[PDB]
RNA sequence: AGAUGGUAAGGGCCCACGGUGGAUGCCUCGGCACCCGAGCCGAUGAAGGACGUGGCUACCUGCGAUAAGCCAGGGGG
RNA sequence: GGGGGGAACCUGGGGAACUGAAACAUCUCAGUACCCAGAGGAGAGGAAAGAGAAAUCGACUCCCUGAGUAGCGGCGAGCGA
RNA sequence: CUGUUGGGAAGCAGCGCCAGAGAGGGUGAAAGCCCCGUAGGCGAAAGGUGGGGGGAUAGGUGAGGGUACCCGAGUACCCCGUGGUUCGUGGAGCCAUGGGGGAAUCUGGGCGGACCACCGCCUAAGGCUAAGUACUCCGGGUGACCGAUAGCGCACCAGUACCGUGAGGGAAAGGUGAAAAGAACCCCGGGAGGGGAGUGAAAUAGAGCCUGAAACCGUGGGCUUACAAGCAGUCACGGCCCCGAGGGGUUGUGGCGUGCCUAUUGAAGCAUGAGCCGGCGACUCACGGUCGUGGGCGAGCUUAAGCCGUUGAGGCGGAGGCGUAGGGAAACCGAGUCCGAACAGGGCGCAGCGGCCGCAAAGUCCGCGGCCGUGGACCCGAAACCGGGC
RNA sequence: GCUGGGGCUAGGAGUGAAAAGCUAACCGAGCCCGGAGAUAGCUGGUUCUCCCCGAAAUGACUUUAGGGUCAGCCUCAGGCG
RNA sequence: GGAUGACCCCAGGCGGUAGGGGAGCGUUCCCGAUGCCGAUGAAGGCCGACCCGCGAGGGCGGCUGGAGGUAAGGGAAGUGC
RNA sequence: ACCCGGUGAAAUUGAACUGGCCGUGAAGAUGCGGCCUACCCGUGGCAGGACGAAAAGACCCCGUGGAGCUUUACUGCAGCC
């Protein structure tokens, strides 16, 4: 039967014009108080997924 | 574009010919093979005639020779299979047609 | 050309590899698998483009994100596809979104919006958007913006 | 619904092929289970025989064996050829079997 | 003094021929799949059975004390 | 008139567990297996107190597509209009 | 039709013929013309069907104006408990309903995802309804389906023998020959069995029957062996025997030499498995994905279900899908866009060869191959768990 | 007390002067058929030939430790040079 | 070198488990085939010190067998113990 | 039990042309090294060895295996309030 788009990826997790994968920094959700401002802008960015990490995740989202 | 090549293929060998009609071939075999031999068909080469008219298939099936399609049928596994294409203009209309 | 002759190009058709026949292939008793363990397993592994053998996996570690939607459902809003000038350089005289989709740029149920990448032609284009520079190309090169509604 | 059979008890047959091509004798039995016929004096056998009262002095006696029924072509009582059947209805009509060469009724 | 061959109770290898056994090939009354067709039976006692039934009849088939069958129409020769 | 039978198919009344979730309880397996009642050559459904945004369509059934979309989900495994 | 070889002609040879029939099966071997068929035609007194044609019958059919009589009740509706839906308590509507409460008759009511308004849609609480759909006990047709360890459990007297109290389990077992011509009679023997005779093209086709492998048992022959130390061979030489500057068989002496498979750091291993032989026996298929590859077309590529045709003929069908633009949670803007006060900085994006012609290409379709996902997913194996019965 | 015949109670159930005894020759949950090809990160087994290359037994994380994911190390195709 | 995988010449590499890759052999079936081989003997079996091939194998001969078999080139798998 | 006539099993079995010592070897050798010893084949007997046979160790550990049992483990259900 067809492959099913894994929900959990396409709700995280974007694929840019040219197949790279995209994601929201980790590590702002909370305990954010004693956090420098450098360190809740930077977790505040998106970032591209190490290759294989990446290859991965794209198979999951067959239809996109 | 396989259609067309393959007629194409009969085409460049001279083993293509195209007929306007069949003289006295009225569904009997020994009228079609009366005509074949005077349109230079002994039976020594396998054959596939294509026509629309029912007359003329009939009269041919039964040759061991010969392969008979209505000109929709027109395929390329029956025109490679045989040595010698054979068709109506009113056939080769429709081919025509088919691969335009 | 007879059937005799009939083949097909070198490397279009393969052989399969065959695992479990004999020495002599190189791919015999173990079929390629490697000795013992889940993989070599009937069944084989948990799905490798997920499962990190029990440790939160890479993907689940990562923030969600935006708007998922709730019952019941996607929100009806019309829908833009843009298609730029250049896109519109093969026709003449009038482009309408009809047109569009029968020549293959314009995709049904999408309204259609004129975009600036290229060179705008003098021609009556009709639309139901433009960006800023394709009104401006299209004003300048004399075509005519029209926008439907 | 029934074995179909071109020769029978006892019209005339050619024996068209085997040991006794060329042969020709009355039909004495036709064996439409085995599909086959037994004709006068065409495939002689030797067939062993125990001493008994059926047989005094025992040894052996001859029989006719079977033929497989192709084997087999009626001979036209009109023209004499041996040929293949045709039927023909009559007006009656009954139908009949006729000569293939000539047109005569073979019975 | 010295030295070297013919022994085969039996065994081993090879060859020949057999026995056992039933592979292999060929074969097909049978099976399998798909497609088409067709689709209810029963108190007017079904489905499915028991026991019978032949001049001689173990079983199977058929049949039911009218018992491998009774009457009539059609087919066939 | 009913009763009983019929290989699958069908509707209705009931209705598991292994398993999957690399443990497990919600979840899955699955309204499946299976029991029961009933129908029939099919059964069910069917002529809008519908759909759902089109100023629209126009009973029901069945196939393709819409779409693994929308969504649902210990937002897990998965489920899925 | 004839000739010919042959047990047999349908083989080969000579000369013919049919074909709307050269599908296929038989006949003593290989047959268009011998048989059964095949193409093309024909056919029902009786019973069944009859969705097609015809006929009948039931039944159907008006407009203003007034009246406010009727328009499905323990129902709607609300609350509580649940189920159904993609919806798992969620912002949870809708449909259904076990408990409680409980209307109205169009100025009535239900619905458009809490709720309210507005704007629309629809008429609940009675019933029926062909067809297009599912299945295959049954009949037929057809296989890049099996061919007796296969294919149904059963080609055969099988749901049998047999096993089990029972539910229930559940086999093995096909082939003489063209034809029985199935071997009269004699001989040995109680018989079985054999030897002659006879049949047959063939009888190591003789019924314990086609072929008749291998393990296994034997008779006969060649070479060899009773002072010798062995994973059984191998290399060398010599002897003997055989077929005929060579080969084959055998093996005395000399040299060398730790079975196979599995699992292991490591096995000849005193670690697993295997008595031997034959046969059966384990990486596939569908659908999706990802790469590669052979082609087709290329800013485009491609059709699905269906419909027409065919009866091993293909065509039509553009609904839809992928691609042609990205960026953003989104509104939204767009070769840009997001963050930002920023025209800052940054993230993620945007930009063929030759001579208008050809050539290559995005991309996409089909084939092929590798690997992935979902399925039992390479085969075999639990202890267990659950349902219904015995 | 023993015993014949005729009866009743059964599967999370019976029955038990109690041994988890017995319930049709193996009962800490009977047997048959079915879910069913349950699951088995374990053991076993995996069948023609030739040619080229040719590892690992480490690191991180892991209800993980004889199982996995990534990396390392092998190999193929294309590119660079 | 010759132009192209025609073959010759010079040089170098060629131990291998897991494993990657390449090239082939053979089994069943389809097209090729209304053809071709076949009773002057099919398949299958038994021999062979012979021929070709690195090999898997393929030829050829003799015996058995008695009715089938199937090429060059392709196609598809219940394909090798 | 033994011998003669009659009938005639079994587990097990890679194959076997199956000696001793001291060593060696995956650490207990008929099978390897060196030596020693030994003509070929049985019958009745003995049990030290062939890590003899049988039984995929029951102890032990391992498996995010199973089941029976317990409770102030967790969660639920019957029952009762
Ligand atoms: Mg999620
Ligand atoms: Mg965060
Ligand atoms: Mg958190
Ligand atoms: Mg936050
Ligand atoms: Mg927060
Ligand atoms: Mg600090
Ligand atoms: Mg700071
Ligand atoms: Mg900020
Ligand atoms: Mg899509
Ligand atoms: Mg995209
Ligand atoms: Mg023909
Ligand atoms: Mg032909
Ligand atoms: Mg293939
Ligand atoms: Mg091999
Ligand atoms: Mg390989
Ligand atoms: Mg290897
Ligand atoms: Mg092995
Ligand atoms: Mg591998
Ligand atoms: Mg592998
Ligand atoms: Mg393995
Ligand atoms: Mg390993
Ligand atoms: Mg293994
Ligand atoms: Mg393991
Ligand atoms: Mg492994
Ligand atoms: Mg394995
Ligand atoms: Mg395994
Ligand atoms: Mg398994
Ligand atoms: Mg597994
Ligand atoms: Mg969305
Ligand atoms: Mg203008
Ligand atoms: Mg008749
Ligand atoms: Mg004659
Ligand atoms: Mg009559
Ligand atoms: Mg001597
Ligand atoms: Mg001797
Ligand atoms: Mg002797
Ligand atoms: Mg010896
Ligand atoms: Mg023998
Ligand atoms: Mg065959
Ligand atoms: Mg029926
Ligand atoms: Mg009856
Ligand atoms: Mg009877
Ligand atoms: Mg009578
Ligand atoms: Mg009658
Ligand atoms: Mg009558
Ligand atoms: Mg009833
Ligand atoms: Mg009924
Ligand atoms: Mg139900
Ligand atoms: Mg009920
Ligand atoms: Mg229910
Ligand atoms: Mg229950
Ligand atoms: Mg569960
Ligand atoms: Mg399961
Ligand atoms: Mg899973
Ligand atoms: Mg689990
Ligand atoms: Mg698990
Ligand atoms: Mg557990
Ligand atoms: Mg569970
Ligand atoms: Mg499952
Ligand atoms: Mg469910
Ligand atoms: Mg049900
Ligand atoms: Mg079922
Ligand atoms: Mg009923
Ligand atoms: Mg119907
Ligand atoms: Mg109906
Ligand atoms: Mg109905
Ligand atoms: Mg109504
Ligand atoms: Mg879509
Ligand atoms: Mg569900
Ligand atoms: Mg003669
Ligand atoms: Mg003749
Ligand atoms: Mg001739
Ligand atoms: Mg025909
Ligand atoms: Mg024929
Ligand atoms: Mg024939
Ligand atoms: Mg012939
Ligand atoms: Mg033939
Ligand atoms: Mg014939
Ligand atoms: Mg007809
Ligand atoms: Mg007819
Ligand atoms: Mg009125
Ligand atoms: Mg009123
Ligand atoms: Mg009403
Ligand atoms: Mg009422
Ligand atoms: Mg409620
Ligand atoms: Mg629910
Ligand atoms: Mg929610
Ligand atoms: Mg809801
Ligand atoms: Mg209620
Ligand atoms: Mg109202
Ligand atoms: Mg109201
Ligand atoms: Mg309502
Ligand atoms: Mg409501
Ligand atoms: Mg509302
Ligand atoms: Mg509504
Ligand atoms: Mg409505
Ligand atoms: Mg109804
Ligand atoms: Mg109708
Ligand atoms: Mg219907
Ligand atoms: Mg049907
Ligand atoms: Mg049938
Ligand atoms: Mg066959
Ligand atoms: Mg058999
Ligand atoms: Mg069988
Ligand atoms: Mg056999
Ligand atoms: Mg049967
Ligand atoms: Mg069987
Ligand atoms: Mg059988
Ligand atoms: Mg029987
Ligand atoms: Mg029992
Ligand atoms: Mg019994
Ligand atoms: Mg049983
Ligand atoms: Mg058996
Ligand atoms: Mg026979
Ligand atoms: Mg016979
Ligand atoms: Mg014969
Ligand atoms: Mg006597
Ligand atoms: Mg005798
Ligand atoms: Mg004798
Ligand atoms: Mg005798
Ligand atoms: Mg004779
Ligand atoms: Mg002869
Ligand atoms: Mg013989
Ligand atoms: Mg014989
Ligand atoms: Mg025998
Ligand atoms: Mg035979
Ligand atoms: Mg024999
Ligand atoms: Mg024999
Ligand atoms: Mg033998
Ligand atoms: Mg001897
Ligand atoms: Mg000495
Ligand atoms: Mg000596
Ligand atoms: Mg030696
Ligand atoms: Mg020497
Ligand atoms: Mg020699
Ligand atoms: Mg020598
Ligand atoms: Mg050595
Ligand atoms: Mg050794
Ligand atoms: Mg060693
Ligand atoms: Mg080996
Ligand atoms: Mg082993
Ligand atoms: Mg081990
Ligand atoms: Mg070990
Ligand atoms: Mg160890
Ligand atoms: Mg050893
Ligand atoms: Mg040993
Ligand atoms: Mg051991
Ligand atoms: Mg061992
Ligand atoms: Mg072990
Ligand atoms: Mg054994
Ligand atoms: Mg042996
Ligand atoms: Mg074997
Ligand atoms: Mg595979
Ligand atoms: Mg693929
Ligand atoms: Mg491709
Ligand atoms: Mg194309
Ligand atoms: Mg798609
Ligand atoms: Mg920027
Ligand atoms: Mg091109
Ligand atoms: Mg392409
Ligand atoms: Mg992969
Ligand atoms: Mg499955
Ligand atoms: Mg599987
Ligand atoms: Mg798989
Ligand atoms: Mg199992
Ligand atoms: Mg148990
Ligand atoms: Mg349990
Ligand atoms: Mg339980
Ligand atoms: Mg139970
Ligand atoms: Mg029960
Ligand atoms: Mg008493
Ligand atoms: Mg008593
Ligand atoms: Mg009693
Ligand atoms: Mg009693
Ligand atoms: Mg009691
Ligand atoms: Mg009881
Ligand atoms: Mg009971
Ligand atoms: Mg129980
Ligand atoms: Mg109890
Ligand atoms: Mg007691
Ligand atoms: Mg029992
Ligand atoms: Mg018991
Ligand atoms: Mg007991
Ligand atoms: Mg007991
Ligand atoms: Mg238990
Ligand atoms: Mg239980
Ligand atoms: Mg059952
Ligand atoms: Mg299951
Ligand atoms: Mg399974
Ligand atoms: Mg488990
Ligand atoms: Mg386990
Ligand atoms: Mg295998
Ligand atoms: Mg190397
Ligand atoms: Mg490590
Ligand atoms: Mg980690
Ligand atoms: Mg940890
Ligand atoms: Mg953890
Ligand atoms: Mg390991
Ligand atoms: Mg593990
Ligand atoms: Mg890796
Ligand atoms: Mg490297
Ligand atoms: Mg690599
Ligand atoms: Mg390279
Ligand atoms: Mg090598
Ligand atoms: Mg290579
Ligand atoms: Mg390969
Ligand atoms: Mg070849
Ligand atoms: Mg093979
Ligand atoms: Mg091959
Ligand atoms: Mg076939
Ligand atoms: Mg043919
Ligand atoms: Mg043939
Ligand atoms: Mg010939
Ligand atoms: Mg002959
Ligand atoms: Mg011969
Ligand atoms: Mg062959
Ligand atoms: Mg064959
Ligand atoms: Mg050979
Ligand atoms: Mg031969
Ligand atoms: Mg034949
Ligand atoms: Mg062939
Ligand atoms: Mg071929
Ligand atoms: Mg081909
Ligand atoms: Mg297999
Ligand atoms: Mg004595
Ligand atoms: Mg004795
Ligand atoms: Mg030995
Ligand atoms: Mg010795
Ligand atoms: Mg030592
Ligand atoms: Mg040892
Ligand atoms: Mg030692
Ligand atoms: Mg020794
Ligand atoms: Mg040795
Ligand atoms: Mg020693
Ligand atoms: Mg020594
Ligand atoms: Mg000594
Ligand atoms: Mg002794
Ligand atoms: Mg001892
Ligand atoms: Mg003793
Ligand atoms: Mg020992
Ligand atoms: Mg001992
Ligand atoms: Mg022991
Ligand atoms: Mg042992
Ligand atoms: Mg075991
Ligand atoms: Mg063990
Ligand atoms: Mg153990
Ligand atoms: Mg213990
Ligand atoms: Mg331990
Ligand atoms: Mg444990
Ligand atoms: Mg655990
Ligand atoms: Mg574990
Ligand atoms: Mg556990
Ligand atoms: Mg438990
Ligand atoms: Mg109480
Ligand atoms: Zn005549």
């Amino acid at each position: 039967p067809k492959m099913k788009t894994h929900k959990g990826a396409k709700k995280r997790v974007k694929i840019t014009a040219s197949g790279k994968v995209v994601a929201m920094k980790t590590g702002k959700r909370h305990l954010n108080w004693q956090k420098s401002g450098k360190e809740i802008r930077q977790k505040g960015r998106k970032f591209v997924l190490a290759k294989p990490e990446a290859e991965r995740i794209k198979l999951l989202l067959p239809y996109e | 574009k396989g259609l067309a090549m393959a007629v194409a293929d009969r085409a460049r060998e001279g083993k293509l010919l195209l007929v306007e009609a069949f003289a006295g071939v009225n569904g009997k075999t020994k009228e079609f093979l009366a005509w074949a031999k005077e349109a230079g068909l002994d039976g020594s080469e396998s054959v596939l005639l294509v026509t629309g008219n029912e007359l003329v298939r009939r009269a041919a099936r039964n040759l061991p020779w010969v392969v008979t399609l209505a000109p929709e049928g027109l395929n390329v596994y029956d025109i490679v299979r045989t040595e010698r294409l054979v068709m109506d203009l009113d056939a080769w209309e429709v081919f025509q047609n088919r691969i335009g | 050309m007879k059937l005799s002759d009939l083949r097909p190009n070198p490397g279009a058709n393969k052989r399969r590899k065959r695992v479990g026949r004999g020495p002599g292939s190189g791919h015999g008793k173990t079929a390629t698998r490697g000795h013992k363990g889940q993989k070599s397993r009937s069944g084989g592994l948990k799905d490798p483009r997920r499962f990190e053998g029990g440790r939160s996996t890479t993907l689940m570690r990562l923030p969600k994100r935006g708007m998922q939607g709730q019952v019941p459902g996607e929100i009806k809003r019309p829908r833009y596809q843009g298609v730029n000038l250049k896109d519109l350089a093969r026709f003449e005289g009038e482009v309408t979104p009809e047109l569009l989709v029968r020549a293959g740029l314009l995709k049904k149920g999408y309204r259609l919006k004129i975009l600036g990448e290229g060179e705008a032609k003098p021609l009556k284009v009709v639309a139901h958007a433009f960006s800023k520079s394709a009104l401006e190309k299209l004003k300048a090169a004399g075509g005519e913006p029209v926008l439907l509604e | 619904m029934r074995v179909k059979m071109h020769v029978k008890k006892g019209d005339t047959v050619l024996v068209a092929s085997g040991k006794y091509k060329g042969r020709v004798g009355k039909v004495k039995e036709v064996l439409p289970k085995k599909y086959a016929v037994i004709v006068e004096g065409v495939n002689i056998v030797k067939k062993a025989v125990r001493v008994s009262p059926k047989y005094p002095q025992g040894g052996f006696i001859e029989k006719e064996a079977p033929l497989h029924a192709s084997k087999v072509r009626p001979i036209c009582p009109a023209c004499g050829k041996p040929t293949r059947v045709r039927k023909k209805f009559l007006e009656n009509g009954k139908k009949i079997r006729v000569c293939a060469k000539c047109g005569g009724a073979l019975d």
